[PDB]
């Protein structure tokens, strides 16, 4: 069974910085793809970066290009999204989400319960 | 010289089906009665030809692709089959002289904790050609608006990995595929039978 | 009819439960050009399933799970017949059975859509 579990977000002021964490359990974090998306209040969850086996590693959205790196460790089975330079609009619930395709053919996509990073 | 089939078939490293493997043969007496006699494949089809006059017959030029898929997509490993493995990743042409060869391969490919290492191509603008390869990696565009090179609204990663698992059914389990291309051209026969 | 090669099945019947059964298969035409011997099973209410198979040139059997250890698939190249034993029946091996000839090769598991010489059909039912 499918496991992911966001940790590490909090309070930060401008210009600080934190690492999110996305634990995985139940399939190897080397894989296709592993992203980190992001839903602020009154807005739509939005893609922030993502990592992957084949083709360019690792890519970013414009607004955190410079900023985020996204990076996995194979020991622990976590994926991480260390996050400098914070600003107030990086302010959101974090998710990390992978997609897998089933016996049937059929794709779902996981989530975890999410992560909350306040910048003020 | 005998035709080198093992290199093929015994590879310790087989690629995923979007970016299949292919090794030409030429100019050898290959002995199919070895491989097809073996009891080492669970499927052996064969068309155009049939398989017990493999050993009679000679060709201009074989070709040994192989990749990796799981067992219950074999089926779409044949000529004018539809689908995702047969439109994006390995099409066979409508007159395909050849043979599939495809076995259960959690020998080499069985993993603790899951398997994702093969993948498969998920999305394409257009159907592949016979024996066409598309190993890119760019993000793949389903909606009116450019995608920039980065993932978003309508704009995804265009491979998937297989899920394989132990706790798998006996059909999304990993199976390794090669298909020997019998070429017809008019030319000399350079691989033939004993 | 056309078909170079002619299945004529037999050996069906009743049965009860825990008795045997021995089905047999016998090909006319293109005998050498066969590769592959597939029984394939249909019960009330079910899709057409396979249940044996035997590669001509090697004997090499499979078996599907239902059936593993108790049916036994076999040829007879001087009748050019194949056989299935069916020990051990339970009424849930009541099926219309069917013998398909192949020349393709050989592939498992069985496949109905694939391009086979197929018999008429021989009822078996165990109670």
């Amino acid at each position: 069974q499918v496991q992911l579990v966001e940790s590490g977000g909090g309070l930060v002021q401008a210009g600080g910085s934190l690492r999110l964490s996305c634990a995985a359990s139940g399939f190897p974090v080397y894989r296709d793809r592993m992203a980190w998306y992001r839903q602020a209040p009154g807005k739509e969850r939005e893609w922030v970066a993502a990592i992957y086996s084949a083709g360019q590693q690792t890519r970013y959205a414009d607004s955190v290009k410079g900023r985020f790196t996204i990076s996995r460790d194979n020991a622990k089975n976590t994926v991480y999204l260390q996050m400098n330079s914070l600003k107030p609009e990086d302010t959101a619930v974090y998710y990390c989400n992978v997609k897998d395709v089933g016996h049937h053919y059929e794709y779902y996509d996981y989530w975890g319960q999410g992560t909350q990073v306040t910048v003020s | 010289n005998l035709c080198p089939f093992g290199e093929v078939f015994n590879a310790t490293r087989f690629a995923s089906v979007y970016a299949w493997n292919r090794k030409r043969i030429s100019n050898c007496v290959a002995d199919y009665s070895v491989l097809y006699n073996s009891a080492s494949f669970s499927t052996f089809k064969c068309y155009g030809v049939s398989p017990t006059k493999l050993n009679d017959l000679c060709f201009t030029n074989v070709y040994a692709d192989s990749f990796v898929i799981r067992g219950d997509e074999v089926r779409q490993i044949a000529p004018g089959q539809t689908g995702k493995i047969a439109d994006y990743n390995y099409k066979l042409p409508d007159d395909f002289t050849g043979c599939v060869i495809a076995w259960n391969s959690n020998n080499l490919d069985s993993k603790v904790g899951g398997n994702y290492n093969y993948l498969y191509r998920l999305f394409r603008k257009s159907n592949l050609k016979p024996f066409e390869r598309d190993i890119s990696t760019e993000i793949y565009q389903a909606g009116s608006t450019p995608c920039n090179g980065v993932e978003g609204f309508n704009c995804y990663f265009p491979l998937q990995s297989y899920g394989f698992q132990p706790t798998n059914g006996v059909g999304y389990q990993p199976y390794r595929v090669v298909v020997l291309s019998f070429e017809l051209l008019h030319a000399p026969a350079t691989v033939c039978g004993p | 009819s056309s078909s170079q090669v002619q299945l004529v099945e037999s050996g069906g019947g009743s049965v009860q439960a825990g008795g045997s059964l021995r089905l047999s298969c016998a090909a006319s035409g293109s005998i050498s050009s066969i590769t592959y011997l597939g029984w394939f099973r249909q019960a009330p209410g079910k899709e057409r399933e396979g249940v044996a198979a035997l590669i001509t040139v090697n004997g090499h059997t499979y078996y599907a799970d239902s059936v593993k250890g108790r049916f036994t698939v076999s040829l007879d190249n001087a009748k050019n017949t194949v056989y299935l034993q069916m020990n051990s029946l339970k009424p849930e091996d009541t099926a219309l059975y069917y013998c398909a000839a192949a020349a393709w090769g050989y592939a498992w598991p069985l496949h109905q859509d694939d391009y086979w010489y197929w018999g008429q059909g021989t009822q078996v039912t165990v109670s």
